[PDB]
């Protein structure tokens, strides 16, 4: 898939993607704070169409994530991420897509994700998070 | 901690 | 080095980069 | 003076002030580099006129800054920033302003410097760097 | 079990483990860098004994862990570590114990992982990990 | 705030 | 990249 | 001189340094936090005698330093340095040794010093400071 790189800022405002629970997730944009101010990321979408989309507004910044959880797994033939779940000191987001195949799951018990990278092809092929204090 | 992300800052140098 | 900033990051999760 | 804080970026790819050989720093504005895209700064205005200006465009991301100096001293009651000399890996850009009173010097051995903050009336008055590895 | 935080340090030299093919992990200590000089963690060890010692010895500096991974599961109504696989830039050392259960994996894009906490009774009942650039 | 340096923590992964 | 943690430096002061 | 190097810890708990009133200052040994326990650093040792000694102990860990200031000047031939003061967030410690020359000062506004590194002949030559969060 296309391969993308949000880069990193200094906290999360709102995640926007869409999922499809027959295949995977699908799009996927963020808007980042920028030293106090909103940041609308690129949006990153897949090369196809019919997915599910999910607002993830937060009450930033009072509440952040503290866990990002989901599934991998194989849909024609490639590895995907098929679900993503986000756990803030607030409230559970998700889980969005298809529960099935090689769960992961990445507590932070000090520190922040500030930023995303990855993949999208007809769907999200992989994603990284860009951890600081 | 809050959901805002920390960086080393030194100074200031100039007026008190 | 670069005048680039550099940050911890973790993953990726999915299909395999490396 | 009137605060300002930019915050912290990626990197820095130019450097705009303006100085008066006899009196001390004015306005100051930087554009930042964020995840390898340009980001023009806020421009920090003095409240009065009559300055040189001056812009120190870095070769991103090769050339970066390694040392910072300059001076600090009265300007009628008012103690401020009287010079500027910013020292990179490539070349010497200064010193800019009256080059007596009391010295400071930030030589950076490991890290870089992503941001500034500070606070400008007439001239600047202080100001802070932002450091990250 | 009992808790045991080591904190953060420089680097890792060695990974002293123990495990059973029939249980999960038991005994858990590491030697790490502190400024260029090998530190002795604390041995953490099992309440019982019967375990397989595992002596993970890495080329210091070069050779890094890029990947941790395990599963966790239920054994004698207890959940614990069941395994553990370490990936550096240069081997795979592992899977050492019973990989039954729920997976988890932390790759690492950049980074280091620089110390370990968690608990041991019986068994290693949960581990958290310090990274640092 | 405190005298004490902080790192990045991630986990646990376990018993909860 | 090495095994060895990085954190930010200052200075040197005094003799160059 | 004999070049040092401590290293990055987890704090400081006290700082050991000797001066001359009419030279510089000499000895340097700091005892450092390692994660919640004592670290006797080395002792950096001035090649001659004639010292006056001085520790400044701090209460750790409600007590940091916030700034380091000093002088760096000419003594029978060799740039080195002649004066520190160390200013916490609880008390001035100093100045020791001689309070001429060319000046220098470094206030943190976010952060903490964790190390230090540098020379030391019959006087402290040079010395660095290891910064973090
Ligand atoms: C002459 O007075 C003006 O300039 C000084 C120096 O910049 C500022 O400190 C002050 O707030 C501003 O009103
Ligand atoms: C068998 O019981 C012991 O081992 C388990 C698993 O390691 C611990 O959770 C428990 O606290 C300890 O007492
Ligand atoms: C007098 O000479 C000695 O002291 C000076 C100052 O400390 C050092 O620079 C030098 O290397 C050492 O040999
Ligand atoms: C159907 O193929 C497309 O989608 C998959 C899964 O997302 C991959 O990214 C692949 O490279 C891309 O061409």
């Amino acid at each position: 898939g296309k391969a993308f790189d949000d880069g990193a800022f200094t906290g999360i405002r709102e995640i926007n993607l869409s999922y499809n629970k027959e295949t995977a997730i699908g799009d996927f944009q963020v808007v980042y704070d920028l030293n106090g101010s909103p940041y609308v990321g690129q949006n990153h979408k897949s090369f196809i169409t019919g997915f599910t989309p999910v607002k993830i507004s937060l009450d930033f910044p009072s509440e952040y994530i503290m866990e990002v959880s989901g599934y991998t797994g194989n849909v024609s033939g490639y590895v995907v991420v098929r679900s993503l779940t986000f756990k803030t000191n607030k409230k559970t987001y998700g889980p969005y897509g298809v529960t099935s195949g090689t769960p992961f799951n990445l507590p932070i018990e000090n520190g922040l994700i500030v930023g995303f990278k990855g993949s999208i092809g007809y769907w999200l092929d992989y994603f990284s998070m860009y951890l600081s204090l | 901690q809050s959901g805002i992300s920390q960086t080393v800052i030194v100074g200031p140098w100039g007026a008190k």
